[PDB]
């Protein structure tokens, strides 16, 4: 399973600032323009249409993928082994891997 | 143990953030939930909120929830803190910003708290699926059966590699920060923590300032100021506002990993 | 592919590489809401599963 | 042993300088060199000497 | 939202028997088949949020007494739009929907 991480947006008040491809998975960067966020605080930024917010997100690996995954194998030929049970006249079973 | 884990997370503050459903409307919530985790089998999900469990502002004791009232942070006693799926869930145990709960399926999570006569809630929508192991489709666990590995959340570190990102809050917007003095506004920096202005009196005028400073301007709307705290942290939140040069890491312990049990 | 098997592909388990196709949208915030809206394919190791 | 920054000090990481209290004294300042030591492979000591305050 | 004497929207008026007994709303449980969220309320009428359900029960406490109603409306959850989901999202699109006014 993957989690989309999620970073914190950028929000510059009276600016536009834009994107930079960083290396990361599925990386998706976008640069809405006319935000005006509303917070606890209330008007958070000033201008009223001139405001950038900035959001990314990337995919990575599901916290539990080290407990549940499937691993994806080729297989070619291998050895076959296989465990023998032996007796011969008075003496009992050996029971020898082989 | 559970003592230095605790410890551990007297770095983080809650936070308030946006919530979907927070009973009337949609607001900006103590108590959001960031995360539910609900790929565990037999039901148990893990929930990542927006208030420290098991911490107090001056230490630990495992009965109190902390959370903003503001820029409060204030501690309480956790009076109900209650997870409901569809109908109400067993709270397995809370720490730091995550709880992790036994719930039975749902379409719906809301969890929420008490404080004196305020009631805090946040539901989210995120559909919750229980998880029979096996090759029976039980609805509950049952009580006699057999034993078979499942995914199931820890309560105790596992020999943790499971990190949470964490960064210090950017500008904390507030406007109680504002006040009309005379006939020009000021700015009151609380205790000893920063605030920018950004005041649009005709001309632009902007500044950090560590203590009070009337920043001329003639209504309250005009002077938009910023709290400017970096003595905490706060989870690397997709509802929490950051600035260009906020780059710096935090990298937090992960209570209640996943692990194989029976 | 996006969501049917394969759309998470890690070379070991503490890989770095982690290829990943989930066909993820960034999406509008909604109007004084700060947060970040996005769309994604449901992931294919549960179809699978 | 491990070594790890806060600014231009470089120290082992399992012992910061100030011990018995690092996040009383200077909060800033334990958060920005738990910041700066993001990558360290021994973070994790370095996470428990920072908090620890008896 | 009613006093005997007054308004005052933290209060509840209700008969017990002849009396017209008022009292702080102490609870005021709705609920369908999980606890529903109470939007308001307002004279004879209550505006609550509520998950799907076969029943709808309103409650209230006066002290020890408990006077608890349940009736057999089955509540539809009603999605606006082309996708039928259960609970209303975080994000999408605005799309115009009937809704109970919480004032006038
Ligand atoms: C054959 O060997 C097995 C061990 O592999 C042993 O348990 C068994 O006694 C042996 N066979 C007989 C008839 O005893
Ligand atoms: C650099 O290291 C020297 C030697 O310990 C010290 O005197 C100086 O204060 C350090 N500079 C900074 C900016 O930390």
């Amino acid at each position: 399973k993957y989690k989309t991480k999620v970073p914190s947006p950028v929000v510059k008040c009276c600016g536009a600032t834009q994107c930079t491809s960083k290396p990361h998975p599925d990386y998706q960067c976008q640069v809405f323009s006319g935000v005006y966020p509303f917070m606890w605080g209330g008007a958070y930024c000033f201008c009223d249409t001139e405001n950038t917010q900035m959001s990314e997100a990337y995919v990575e690996r599901s916290e539990e993928c080290s407990i549940d995954h499937a691993k994806a194998y080729k297989v070619h030929t291998g050895t076959v082994q296989a465990m023998v049970n032996i007796t011969y006249g008075s003496v009992s079973w050996r029971s020898a891997d082989v | 143990d559970l003592d230095t884990h605790f410890t551990q997370y007297k770095l983080a503050r809650p936070y308030i953030a946006d919530c979907p459903n927070c009973g009337h409307s949609r607001c900006d919530s103590p108590i959001a939930i960031e995360e539910v985790r609900g790929d565990a089998h037999a039901g148990v999900i893990r929930i990542q909120t927006s208030a420290m469990f098991g911490l107090k502002t001056d230490g630990v004791d495992l009965a109190y929830m902390s959370f903003m009232n503001g820029k409060t942070q204030k501690s309480i006693k956790i009076d109900n803190l209650h997870v409901r799926t569809s109908a109400p869930c067993s709270l397995v145990s809370h720490h730091g910003y995550y709880i992790l709960a036994q719930c039975p399926p749902g379409d719906t999570v809301t969890v929420g708290f008490h404080d004196g006569p305020n009631r805090h809630t946040c539901t989210v929508a995120h559909k919750v699926e229980f998880r029979p192991v096996g090759r029976e489709k039980y609805r509950h666990p049952p009580e006699h059966g057999v034993e078979l590995p499942c995914n199931r959340y820890t309560h105790k570190r596992a020999d943790q590699g499971h990190y949470v990102e964490m960064h210090q809050p950017g500008l904390v917007a507030d406007h109680s920060l504002l006040s009309i003095h005379s006939a020009k506004v000021k700015i009151t920096v609380p205790s000893g923590a920063q605030v920018k202005y950004y005041c649009k009196c005709p001309d632009v005028r902007k500044g950090i300032t560590s203590s009070d400073h009337t920043t001329t301007c003639t209504d309250v709307k005009q002077c938009r100021a910023y709290l400017i705290d970096n003595k905490k942290w706060v989870y690397n939140s997709g509802r929490l506002p950051r600035g260009e040069g906020d780059t710096f890491k935090g990298k937090l312990h992960v209570p209640f990993v996943p692990v194989k049990a029976k | 592919k996006a969501g049917s098997f394969g759309d998470l592909q890690s070379r070991t388990s503490t890989s770095n590489d982690l290829y990943a196709n989930t066909n993820l949208k960034l999406q509008r915030p909604q109007a004084g809401i700060v947060h970040t809206p996005f769309t994604q394919v449901p992931s294919g190791f549960e179809r699978w599963k | 042993t491990v070594m790890c920054v806060l600014a231009n000090i470089t120290f082992p990481c399992d012992q910061p300088p100030c011990m018995p209290c690092c996040y009383e004294k200077n909060p800033h300042e334990t958060l920005t060199m738990l910041e700066q030591n993001y990558d360290s492979r021994a973070y994790d000591q370095l996470l428990d000497a920072a908090v620890k305050c008896n």
